[PDB]
């Protein structure tokens, strides 16, 4: 029984990776428009300044 | 900042695994309850069966 | 529903508009301190019916 | 979508250190179910 249950400890383990690595591929592309976003407008204050 | 806000969300999680474990105990309880009536070796084997 | 709607308490017989009111941060910070103290005392108990059990 | 991130890195690396304290477990359960099979062996079941 507690064969089973580390068996399926691995099963939900290994679906949190597959999780963490969509989500990992899926937040790039956020982080990335928010960090161009971000030094896009800096550079605006600057001038406006 | 960010760091003391996700430190705070994982102290949440903490709390929600803390309620899992609060039912995980409830039903061990019910486990020694239900043990109750047949845990005290209320089926003695047999004395001279040898 | 009214142009003119004085507050629903007494003693104040003015009308009071919407630019009258203004936005007090100390009454939703008292109300939200609050509620961490009830979230906290919840969590205290919690964790005591844990220990005797 | 960083709190998203990090609670879930957070919570496989706890499924991590859980599959750890089984791999413990299961050799611990190794070991005794071979002195459980010594027993057998010398009390005669399986043997006979």
């Amino acid at each position: 029984n507690q064969e089973q249950a580390i068996a399926s400890y691995e099963a939900a383990k290994e679906e949190l990776g597959l999780k963490i690595e969509q989500i990992a591929q899926e937040a790039q592309p956020i982080k990335e428009q928010y960090d161009s976003t971000k030094l896009a407008l800096v550079e605006a204050q600057d001038e406006l300044q | 900042r960010d760091e003391v806000i996700k430190k705070k969300n994982q102290n949440e999680y903490y709390r929600g695994r803390t309620k899992k474990l609060q039912a995980t105990i409830i039903s061990t309880k019910e486990d020694f309850l239900r043990s109750q009536e047949i845990l005290a070796q209320t089926h003695l084997p047999e004395k001279s069966v040898f | 529903g009214y142009t003119t709607r004085d507050c629903p308490q007494a003693a104040c017989s003015q009308v009071v508009s919407m630019r009258d009111f203004v936005r007090d941060p100390i009454m939703e910070l008292r109300c939200k301190i609050a509620k961490m103290k009830e979230s906290q005392e919840q969590d205290k108990r919690s964790s005591q019916a844990i220990d005797v059990l | 979508v960083k709190s998203r991130f990090e609670k879930e890195k957070s919570n496989q690396a706890e499924a991590q250190s859980n599959i750890d304290q089984g791999r413990k477990k299961v050799d611990a359960l190794n070991k005794t179910i071979a002195h459980l099979e010594e027993e057998l062996t010398k009390e005669m079941g399986g043997d006979k």
